[PDB]
């Protein structure tokens, strides 16, 4: 694929990190949501508890839903910003990020957000 | 220098005691997301007051709420 292969999301995450806006964890996500501080929602896939996932979904529904699920949590952790620096080519301490909610957005325009918008408004 | 005597007590701090995290919420019949514990009147939903035996203090306000409910 010449266009976006799930890496628009990654880009967005990176931008957020740069400008300080990633609400990581469940509680943080909830906080972001209930006040209207955070906008985007990344949902858990490898949920052995599932209750947490359900809660997240509910939260997303409650105010505004530009929801996305991606692929697990470990991957997210690896990508966005978890596991200590380690050289240029990954090989970090492999750690999961659980849940992500985006504040600030980050950069301007791009193929960053169009997909998200499409997902949301139907 | 003087011989060190020491009159007992080798104290420590609160090491948090990490309980459950999301226990102040309920999700029921698919889609619904119902709230447990009273939300803070100082700063809205997200921060909810601690409910004890007529003790109603906060966390972002750290302590500043005491009134009966
Ligand atoms: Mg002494
Ligand atoms: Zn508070």
């Amino acid at each position: 694929a010449e266009l976006t292969i799930e890496d628009a999301l990654k880009v967005v995450l990176r931008t957020s990190l740069v400008h300080d806006g990633l609400a990581r964890g469940l509680r943080e996500s909830a906080k972001a949501l209930t006040r209207g501080e955070g906008q985007l929602a990344v949902l858990v896939e490898s949920v052995t508890e599932e209750a947490i996932s359900k809660l997240v979904q509910g939260l997303a529904t409650e105010n505004n839903v530009p929801l996305i699920k991606v692929a697990d949590a470990k991957q997210l952790g690896e990508w966005a910003g978890l596991g200590k620096i380690d050289r240029d080519g990954n090989a970090r301490k492999v750690v999961g990020a659980s849940v992500v909610v985006v504040k600030n957005w980050g950069a301007d325009t791009q193929e960053r957000e169009i997909l998200l918008e499409h997902f949301s408004q139907q | 220098k003087k011989v060190y005597t020491t009159p007992k007590k080798i104290r420590h701090k609160h090491k948090k005691v990490k309980l459950a995290v999301l226990n102040y919420y309920k999700v029921d019949d698919e889609g619904k997301v119902a709230k447990l514990r009273k939300e803070c009147p100082n700063c809205g939903p997200g921060i909810f007051l601690a409910n004890h035996g007529d003790r109603f203090y906060c966390g972002k306000c750290h302590s500043t709420f005491a009134t009966q409910k």
